[PDB]
């Protein structure tokens, strides 16, 4: 992930202010269980859908 | 709740060994004796009333944390 | 369009939820003691 540089697939976070803008760390994980998510895959075991 | 703790430290004779002792969710028990002598068969001229105050413990063995001291005159009753 | 915030700034006072709920429910606390305390005290000088 480049600096100022935002991706395709982010989460966001809230500011005192009243608004919701990119994280950078927090919308950093969301990927890794992705890239998990790919070469080794998610299991949705024991959920309730 | 806690505004009957404080109208207890708002208490004169309610005095304790610690005022910083927890008082929620607590159960107090009060073993008070009283000294008392007249001028009429109402009228009151001087009252005593001491005694222990003790608390339940998650066991409810009791055990002691303040002292009652109630001192008055002129009275018409005990408070 | 436009859009006018005639709010006087409660969007930076934050978490002004519960921030509210104190305020208040300190105000039932030195209120409601007081008329406790106000009528044990009478209660009081009404047995002596």
């Amino acid at each position: 992930i480049p600096r100022e540089t935002i991706p395709f697939l982010h989460l966001r976070k809230k500011t005192p202010a009243g608004d919701w803008k990119y994280d950078r760390q927090l919308s950093s994980l969301f990927l890794d269980g992705l890239e998990k998510a790919a070469f080794n895959g998610v299991t949705f075991k024991d959920k309730y859908v | 709740t806690s505004k009957d703790i404080a109208v207890l430290r708002s208490k004169e004779w309610f005095q304790l060994d610690d005022e910083d002792f927890d008082l929620l969710n607590k159960t107090l028990t009060f073993e008070t004796e009283t000294e008392v002598t007249f001028k009429n068969a109402n009228i009151f001229s001087s009252v005593k009333c001491f005694g222990p105050i003790k608390v339940e413990l998650p066991t409810k063995e009791t055990v002691e944390i303040g002292i009652v001291d109630y001192e008055a005159g002129a009275s018409h009753g005990n408070p | 369009p436009v859009m006018a915030d005639l709010n006087g700034g409660l969007q930076f006072v934050p978490e002004l939820k519960e921030f509210t709920a104190k305020l208040r429910k300190e105000l039932v606390e030195t209120s409601e003691v007081r008329k406790a305390v106000s009528i044990e005290t009478a209660l009081e000088h009404k047995v002596v």
